[PDB]
């Protein structure tokens, strides 16, 4: 019994750090995309704004 | 873009008050009325010709 728990707990464990680390990849690539997206806005608000 | 829009403002009013003495209804007003005295005025004086000659 005490070989079962620790082959689940083997299982969920290995999980866990694999998701991890692909979660942290996806993240990484996102706030970066956010913030080029971001900074195009801010151009063009500071264009239409002048021409105001 | 709240700071640009309050900028533009400020510009307004700024240009606004510099050309009031000039452009504005009432200061333009003002100066009617003076105009409209000494006008009047002067329309009696020419009525009066005569006599004021003759005096």
């Amino acid at each position: 019994m005490v070989e079962m728990i620790e082959s689940q707990t083997l299982l969920l464990t290995y999980l866990t750090i694999k998701m991890q680390k692909n979660l942290f990849r996806l993240e990484e690539k996102a706030e970066r995309n956010l913030l080029l997206v971001n900074d195009q806005k801010d151009q063009l608000q500071e264009t239409i704004h002048m021409m105001k | 873009a709240e700071i640009n829009q309050k900028s533009l403002e400020l510009e307004l009013l700024r240009l606004e008050k510099e050309t009031a003495d000039i452009t504005h209804p009432l200061y333009l007003g003002q100066k009617h009325q003076a105009l409209q005295a000494m006008n009047s005025h002067l329309e009696a004086v020419l009525r009066e010709k005569r006599s004021l000659r003759q005096r």
